[PDB]
RNA sequence: AAUAGGUUUGGUCCUAGCCUUUCUAUUAGCUCUUAGUAAGAUUACACAUGCAAGCAUCCCCGUUCCAGUGAGUUCACCCUCUAAAUCACCACGAUCAAAAGGGACAAGCAUCAAGCACGCAGCAAUGCAGCUCAAAACGCUUAGCCUAGCCACACCCCCACGGGAAACAGCAGUGAUUAACCUUUAGCAAUAAACGAAAGUUUAACUAAGCUAUACUAACCCCAGGGUUGGUCAAUUUCGUGCCAGCCACCGCGGUCACAC
RNA sequence: CCCCACUAUGCUUAGCCCUAAACCUCAACAGUUAAAUCAACAAAACUGCUCGCCAGAACACUACGAGCCACAGCUUAAAACUCAAA
C-alpha cells in the first residue's frame, strides 16, 4: 500500500507550468486578426459571421486610448453594441490601463473602469471585458455632459406572481390538512430576483486565457 | 450475399467430390495390396483354429520380423524444400510451372512445401523450420522481426 | 468528528514495552468464520503512548484514540490500566486478589 | 453430524435469535468468568450460548474474555464517553444477564422498528430496474402498456424501418 | 468516480428495446453516460400510449424538490414535462411552437378553401 | 479434523485442472510430417493409421486418422481434435474428417 | 468523440455555418417569455432551497430533536 | 457431488478412483423456411482510406466528457478532515467529490522462512535500539473486479521535461495471426452531451436500418435433417468382411451364426 | 546354502552419524458399558476435548531446492508422461 513515487510527473508538471509563465503569448499575438481572411493567425480560427462587419469598421479599446495623454484616464468609453440595443447611457469610466508593450502601435492591453449600465453606476472599479472586441467608441469631452444625462424612470414592476397550478393545489392542501383555513393566494416573491440583461458586463478577472499553442 | 454463399458451397462440394474419386482409386489400390497379403498370410494355417495359429504366429514373428523402423522421418541430404511467396497470384503460378519442369529427382528431389501470396510471414518461417526449407520471396518484403526470427 | 482514528476505545494486553513512552498492545476481536459459523480471535498490534512508562508486560490496558496520530504508528494513548499484572483490584469489592482467592478478606471493612 | 457439543449454536437461525442490540455508546465489552464454582455457572453458559448472539448483532463492538482473574465473575462495558458500567453477574442465570444488559444498554422494540422502516423507503415499488434492486425492469411488464417487441411484434406503422420506406 | 467540474442534472435515461422507448427520470452527473450510473431515480415516462390512450408519467415531487434545492439542473424535455403537469410554468418554446403550428395550419386552410372555392 | 484445525487450513483447494494435448482448446491446426501405423495393446490386434503432425503451438504429436482409408501426405494441413484412442497408448489426438485437406470417408 | 490531439477533417476546412434568419416579432416575444420564465423558476428554486435548510437544521438543532436527546440521556442516567 | 448408475474379483463385502445421465457457452462436421427481439475479432500485434468537436458578435468555455479496451493490478468501500465544482451573485448551509490521515479488501505455492532499517522519543540538538513475521512478514506466479456499475490503462520506457519514434485498445474496414472472422449504412427526427441570452447549430454517443441458426419468442398449404440402435441407455432387418478392415464416453466388439465394424 | 581359517566390526575412552516392521502398526487427557452391539478380520463398541496427519495407483524412502561435523548420507519432498484400476 506504499505507492511507488512518480517523480517525472512532478518534474514535468513544474516545467510545463514554468514555460506557460515565461513563453506566454501576449495580447498582440493572441488577438491579432487578418482583415482579408478574417482569421486569427495565432490559431487559424475563423471568426463568427455576425462579427465580420464590425471587425472591419469599429476600433479596439487601446487603439483609441494609445492616442491620449495617459491612455484616457477618467474618460468614458461606450460600445457600439450598447448604443444600438439600449437607449440609456452605458459606459465605463477608465481608472487604470496596462498597455501591451509588444505591439508596434500599442493597440492591445487591459483596462479597469467603473461601469454605468443603463444609467446605474457601480460602487467600485473592476476589470473591463471585451477589450479586444471591435465595438468601442470614445465619448467626446464636450458631449460627455449630454451623453451622461439620464433621468431614472419608475421601476415599479410585478412583485408577486402566482404559483404554477399543481404546486398551488398542494400548498392549499397542506393548509387544510393542518387545519389552517385561509382564502389568500400563494404567491412567489419575484422582487428579490433582479433579472439582468444578457449583455451585462461579466467579470474578466475570473475569466481564462488562451494557452500558448500557436498554429 | 446468401445466394453467393450457396454457389461457393456447391462449387466446393463439386471440387471435393472430384478429389475423392482420384483418392478413392489410390485407397482401393492400397487396400487391395494389404488384403492380398492378409488372405495369403493365413494360407499356411488354413482350416485351423485360431488358438493353434497364435502359438505358431507368436513363434513365426521371431523368424521373419526384423527390428522396427523409426517412426520419425529421416532427412535426406539431396532434398530441397522451398516455400514460394509471391506478390501477385499470376506471378506465383509462373514460378510453379518452372518447378513442374524439374526432371532430376534421381539426384536431388524438390518439394514445394507451401505457396501463397503476400509478404513473408511467421507461418512460412515455421514451415521452413519444420521441413528444413528455404523461403523464396519473389518481389515481396520481409519485416525486420521476421529476419531476426529466421 | 473528534478524531481521525477508526478505533476509539480498545482493550488489549501489553506484550512489550521496549520503546520510549510507547507500549505495544495486542488487541483481540471475535471474527466469525463464514463456513464453520464459529467465532475466533483475530489479534492485532496497537502502539500506545505511555508518558510515565507505567505499563508492565502482561497487563490489560484501555486505549483512547488520539485526535491525530502523533507518530507513524502511534494512534492511541493509555487511558487506564484495567488489570495490573499481579496486582488486580476486584471491581466488585475493591479488594486485592491473587486469582480466585482474596488476599484481603472483604469483611475487614464490612 | 455437526462437530462439537451443541452444534445448533453454529447456525444462522440461532445467531439471529439475540435480542440484545447495543447502543452507539457501547464500544468495548469485557467478560470476566471463572471456569469452576457453582456461583459462576451462569456466566459460563452466557459465554457458551449468548456471547455468539451478541457479537453477531454487534460486530463493531469488541468482546474480550478473561479467565480466573478475579474471585467472582462480572461484565464491564466501556462507553464512548469514558463511562464504565460494571455488572456483577454472580449468582445469576444466563437468561437474567441477557435480560439485564438489554434493559440498561440495549435498544427497545420501538427504536428497532424505526430503523427497519427506514430501509423500506430505499426500495421504491414504482422504480424500474434490475431484479436485484427493483421489482420490474421495464414498463412493458405492466398490463395495458405496449409489450416488449421480443414477445409481441409491434405494428409495421410503429417501426422505423417501414416509416423510412413509407416516407421515401 | 470524480469528474473535473460538472454538476447534477435531472434528465431522462432512455430504456427499452428497439421501437419501444421507455424513459426513466433520474438525477445523475452531467458527465455520466445517459443510461449509466445515477444518484437517484425520480420517476418514469412512457411515450407510447396505452390501451386507454394515455401516457404515464411518474413524478417523485418530494425528491425532485430536494435535488433542485441541492443544485441540480433540469433538461429541456424534463422542463416540459413539469409544465404539462403544472409543477413548473409552460416552457416558452412550448408556447412558441404552438403558435408556429397554428400559423402553419391556418396557412393550409386557405389553400384548401381556395381549391374548393376556385375549383 | 477439529474446528480449530478446519479454520487454520481453510476451504479445500481444488488441484488446478491439468490441460491436455489441445491446451484446453477445442481443435488445433497442424501440418502432416509422417504417415505410419501402430499396433494395439493386447488383446486387440490391428494396424491403425496414425500421423505425426506439428501443431500451431509448436509441439509435434501423434494423431489418429479415423475411418476406412485416407490420402494424407507430407506437408498437408489437417484440423485435429481431442479424444483418446483407447487401443493406442499415448495417442490423444484425432484428425477431423471433412476439414482442410483431409476428406470425408468415401462411401463403401 | 474526437480529442484535442486529433487533426481536423479536410472536408470541413472551408465550412461556414451561417446563422438562421430572425423574425423580429417572434424573436422579441420569445426573449421576454424566457425573461419571465426564468424569473418564475428562480423564485421556486429558492423556495426549494429554503426547505432543505430547515429540514437539515430541524434534525440536529430542532425542538423535537433536542427534546429526545435529553429523554435518551435522562433514561441512561 | 443426486432419487442415482456402470466398471476391480474365480466370487463376496468394504473402500476408492475413472466414466455415464443433467444444464450452459465456444468451436467443428453434416444440414437449414420465415418473422420479431437480444448479443456479436481469437490477439494491449501492425494499420491504406474516410468520418468521429464544435459553439459563438471576436473573449472565454468545450474538445479532461461520451465512446473503447483488458496490458497491468489489493488507488474502488466506510469514517475523519477538507479544495475545485453546481445552487445567478456576496454570504449561508446543503449537495457532489479529489488529495491527505485511519481502517477494510483476490487466488495458488512455505520446496518463498526469515525481511534488512523496515521503529520510538524529543521544540531542537540529538538519544535509545528497535519494527514486521508460522494467526504467514518478505517474495514468486496467476488474474481485471465485489457488475444499476466500478477500477485501471490510453503505442512503448510505471510517470513523460526528455528519448525511442511517428501510434484506430473511437465507428466502419484491412493485413498478419487464431479452432475463433458483422456494413469501408443513413440521420441528428427522439433522448444525452457541448456551446449560446436565445431561435438554434454540431456529434460514427445515440437512434433507426444491414450481415450472421449464437440465443430467446412466434408461426408455417408445400417443404427435415442430424446423431444414435451390445449393456449403462430409448431403439436393427438382411447382406459383406473374417482379430483383417474398422468401432466405443466406460465396460468392451471383430479369429466364417457379428443385435457392437 | 554346508565345512575350515581369518579380518573390519561387536568391547573401553572421546567425538560424530540420527536410521528401523523405532509395530503393542491401535496418539495425549477424561469418561461410559446403556442404546441401533458390530461391514470383515484383528485386540468388543462408543462419547467429550485437543494436537498431528491423510484424500485413486504408480512414478517416489525419487528429482530440484534448503538445512545438517552427515559428502555413495539423512531430513523435508513435487510434477510430467502412464493406467482404469490398485
Ligand atoms: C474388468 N476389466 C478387467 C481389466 O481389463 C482391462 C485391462 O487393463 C490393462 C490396461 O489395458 C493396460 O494398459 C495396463 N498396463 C499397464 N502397464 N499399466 C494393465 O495394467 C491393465 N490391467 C489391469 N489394471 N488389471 O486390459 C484392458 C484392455 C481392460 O480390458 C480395459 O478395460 O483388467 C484385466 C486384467 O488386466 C481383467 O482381465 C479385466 O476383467
Ligand atoms: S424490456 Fe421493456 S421493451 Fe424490451
Ligand atoms: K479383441
Ligand atoms: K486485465
Ligand atoms: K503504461
Ligand atoms: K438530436
Ligand atoms: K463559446
Ligand atoms: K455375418
Ligand atoms: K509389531
Ligand atoms: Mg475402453
Ligand atoms: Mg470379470
Ligand atoms: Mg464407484
Ligand atoms: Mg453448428
Ligand atoms: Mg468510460
Ligand atoms: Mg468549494
Ligand atoms: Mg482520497
Ligand atoms: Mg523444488
Ligand atoms: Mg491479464
Ligand atoms: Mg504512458
Ligand atoms: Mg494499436
Ligand atoms: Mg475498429
Ligand atoms: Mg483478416
Ligand atoms: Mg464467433
Ligand atoms: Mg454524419
Ligand atoms: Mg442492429
Ligand atoms: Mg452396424
Ligand atoms: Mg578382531
Ligand atoms: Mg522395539
Ligand atoms: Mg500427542
Ligand atoms: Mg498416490
Ligand atoms: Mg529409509
Ligand atoms: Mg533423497
Ligand atoms: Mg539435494
Amino acid at each position: 500500500k506504499k505507492v511507488r513515487p512518480r517523480l517525472i510527473a512532478e518534474l514535468a508538471r513544474r516545467v510545463r507550468a514554468l514555460r506557460e509563465q515565461l513563453n506566454r503569448p501576449r495580447d498582440s499575438q493572441l488577438y491579432a486578426v487578418d482583415y482579408e481572411t478574417l482569421t486569427r493567425p495565432f490559431s487559424g480560427r475563423r471568426l463568427p459571421v455576425r462579427a465580420w462587419a464590425d471587425v472591419r469598421r469599429e476600433s479596439r479599446l487601446l487603439q483609441l486610448l494609445g492616442r491620449l495623454p495617459l491612455f484616457g484616464l477618467g474618460r468614458l468609453v461606450t460600445r457600439k453594441s450598447w448604443l444600438w440595443q439600449h437607449d440609456e447611457p452605458c459606459y465605463w469610466r477608465l481608472t487604470r490601463v496596462r498597455p501591451d508593450y509588444t505591439a508596434q502601435n500599442l493597440d492591445h492591453g487591459k483596462a479597469w473602469g467603473i461601469l454605468t449600465f443603463k444609467g446605474k453606476t457601480e460602487s467600485e472599479a473592476r476589470e473591463i471585458e471585451h477589450v479586444m472586441y471591435h465595438d468601442w467608441r470614445l465619448v467626446p469631452k464636450h458631449e460627455e455632459e449630454a451623453f451622461t444625462a439620464f433621468t431614472p424612470a419608475p421601476e415599479d414592476s410585478l412583485a408577486s406572481v402566482p404559483y404554477p397550478p399543481l404546486l398551488r393545489a398542494m400548498i392549499i392542501a397542506e393548509r387544510q390538512k393542518n387545519g389552517d383555513t385561509s382564502t389568500e393566494e400563494p404567491m412567489l416573491n419575484v422582487q428579490r430576483i433582479r433579472m439582468e440583461p444578457w449583455d451585462y458586463p461579466a467579470k474578466q478577472e475570473d475569466k481564462g486565457r488562451a494557452k500558448g499553442t500557436p498554429v | 450475399e446468401p445466394r453467393a454463399r450457396e454457389v461457393v458451397d456447391w462449387r466446393k462440394y463439386e471440387q471435393e467430390q472430384e478429389k475423392g474419386q482420384e483418392d478413392l482409386k489410390i485407397i482401393e489400390e492400397k487396400r487391395k495390396e494389404h488384403k492380398e497379403a492378409h488372405q495369403k498370410a493365413r494360407e499356411k494355417y488354413g482350416h485351423l483354429l485360431w488358438k493353434k495359429r497364435s502359438i505358431l504366429r507368436f513363434l513365426e514373428r521371431k523368424e521373419q520380423i526384423p527390428l522396427k523402423p523409426k517412426e520419425k522421418r529421416e532427412r535426406d541430404s539431396n532434398v530441397l524444400s522451398v516455400i514460394i511467396k509471391g506478390d501477385v497470384d499470376g506471378s506465383v503460378e509462373a514460378i510453379l510451372n518452372i518447378i513442374d519442369t524439374y526432371d532430376a529427382s534421381h539426384e536431388c528431389e524438390l518439394e514445394l512445401v507451401h505457396f501463397g501470396v503476400g509478404d513473408v510471414s511467421a507461418n512460412d518461417v515455421n514451415l521452413a523450420e519444420t521441413f528444413d526449407g528455404v523461403i523464396y520471396g519473389f518481389n515481396v518484403n520481409a519485416g525486420n522481426v521476421i529476419q531476426q526470427s529466421a | 468528528v473528534r478524531s481521525s482514528v477508526h478505533a476509539r476505545w480498545i482493550v488489549g494486553k501489553v506484550i512489550g514495552t521496549k520503546m520510549q513512552k510507547t507500549a505495544k498492545v495486542r488487541v483481540t476481536r471475535l471474527v466469525l468464520d463464514p463456513y464453520l459459523l464459529k467465532y475466533f480471535n483475530k489479534r492485532k498490534t496497537y502502539f500506545a503512548h505511555d508518558a510515565l512508562q507505567q505499563c508492565t508486560v502482561g497487563d490489560i490496558v484501555l486505549l483512547r484514540a488520539l485526535p491525530v496520530p502523533r507518530a507513524k504508528h502511534v494512534k492511541h494513548e493509555l487511558a487506564e490500566i484495567v488489570f495490573k499484572v499481579g496486582k488486580v483490584i476486584d471491581p466488585v469489592t475493591g479488594k486485592p486478589c491473587a486469582g480466585t482467592t482474596y488476599l484481603e478478606s472483604p469483611l475487614s471493612s464490612e | 453430524p455437526m462437530k462439537g457439543r451443541f452444534p445448533i449454536r453454529r447456525t444462522l437461525q440461532y445467531l439471529s435469535q439475540g435480542n440484545v442490540v447495543f447502543k452507539d455508546s457501547v464500544k468495548v465489552m469485557t467478560v470476566n468468568y471463572n471456569t469452576h464454582g457453582e456461583l459462576g455457572e451462569g456466566a459460563r453458559k452466557f459465554v457458551f450460548f449468548n456471547i455468539p448472539q451478541i457479537q453477531y448483532k454487534n460486530p463493531w463492538v469488541q468482546i474480550m474474555m478473561f479467565k480466573n482473574m478475579t474471585p467472582s465473575p462480572f461484565l464491564r462495558f466501556y462507553l464512548d464517553s469514558g463511562e464504565q458500567v460494571l455488572v456483577d453477574v454472580e449468582t445469576k442465570s444466563n437468561k437474567e444477564i441477557m435480560e439485564h444488559i438489554r434493559k440498561i444498554l440495549g435498544k427497545n422494540e420501538e427504536t428497532l422498528r424505526e430503523e427497519e422502516e427506514e430501509k423500506k423507503q430505499l426500495s421504491h415499488p414504482a422504480n424500474f430496474g434490475p431484479r436485484k434492486y427493483c421489482l420490474r425492469e421495464c414498463i412493458c411488464e405492466v398490463e395495458g402498456q405496449v409489450p416488449c417487441p421480443s414477445l409481441v411484434p409491434l405494428p409495421k406503422e410503429m417501426r422505423g424501418k417501414y416509416k423510412a420506406a413509407l416516407k421515401a | 468516480k470524480a469528474y473535473r467540474g460538472g454538476h447534477l442534472t435531472i434528465r431522462l435515461a432512455l430504456g427499452g428495446c428497439t421501437n419501444r422507448p421507455f424513459y426513466r427520470i433520474v438525477a445523475a452527473h452531467n458527465k455520466c453516460p445517459r443510461d449509466g450510473r445515477f444518484v437517484e431515480q425520480l420517476g418514469s415516462y412512457d411515450p407510447l400510449p396505452n390501451s386507454h390512450g394515455e401516457k404515464l408519467v411518474a413524478l417523485n415531487l418530494d425528491r425532485i424538490r430536494h435535488w433542485i434545492g441541492c443544485g441540480a439542473h433540469l433538461s429541456k424535455p424534463m422542463e416540459k414535462l413539469l409544465g404539462l403537469a403544472g409543477f413548473f410554468p409552460l416552457h416558452p418554446m412550448m408556447i412558441t411552437n404552438a403558435e408556429r403550428l397554428r400559423r402553419k395550419r391556418a396557412r393550409e386552410v386557405l389553400l384548401a378553401s381556395q381549391k374548393t372555392d376556385a375549383e | 479434523a477439529t474446528l480449530n484445525q478446519m479454520h487454520r487450513l481453510g476451504p479445500p483447494k481444488r488441484p488446478p485442472r491439468k490441460l491436455g494435448p489441445t491446451e484446453g482448446r477445442p481443435q488445433l491446426k497442424g501440418v502432416v510430417l509422417c504417415t505410419f501405423t501402430r499396433k494395439p495393446k493386447k488383446p486387440n490386434s490391428a494396424n491403425r493409421k496414425c500421423c505425426r503432425v506439428r501443431l500451431s503451438t509448436g509441439r509435434e504429436a501423434v494423431c489418429f486418422i479415423p475411418g476406412e482409408g485416407h490420402t494424407l501426405q507430407e506437408h498437408q494441413i489437417v484440423l485435429v481434435e481431442g479424444g483418446r484412442t483407447q487401443d493406442l497408448p499415448g495417442v490423444k489426438l484425432t484428425v477431423v474428417r471433412g476439414k482442410y485437406d483431409c476428406g470425408h470417408v468415401q462411401k463403401k | 468523440r474526437k480529442t484535442r490531439h486529433d487533426p481536423l477533417a479536410k472536408s470541413k476546412i472551408e465550412r461556414v455555418n451561417m446563422p438562421p434568419a430572425v423574425d423580429p416579432a417572434e424573436f422579441f416575444v420569445l426573449m421576454e417569455r424566457y425573461q419571465h420564465y426564468r424569473q418564475t423558476v428562480r423564485a421556486l428554486r429558492m423556495e426549494f432551497v429554503s426547505e432543505v435548510q430547515r429540514k437539515v437544521h430541524e434534525a440536529r438543532a430542532g425542538v423535537l430533536a433536542e427534546r429526545k436527546a435529553l429523554k435518551d440521556a435522562a433514561e441512561h442516567r
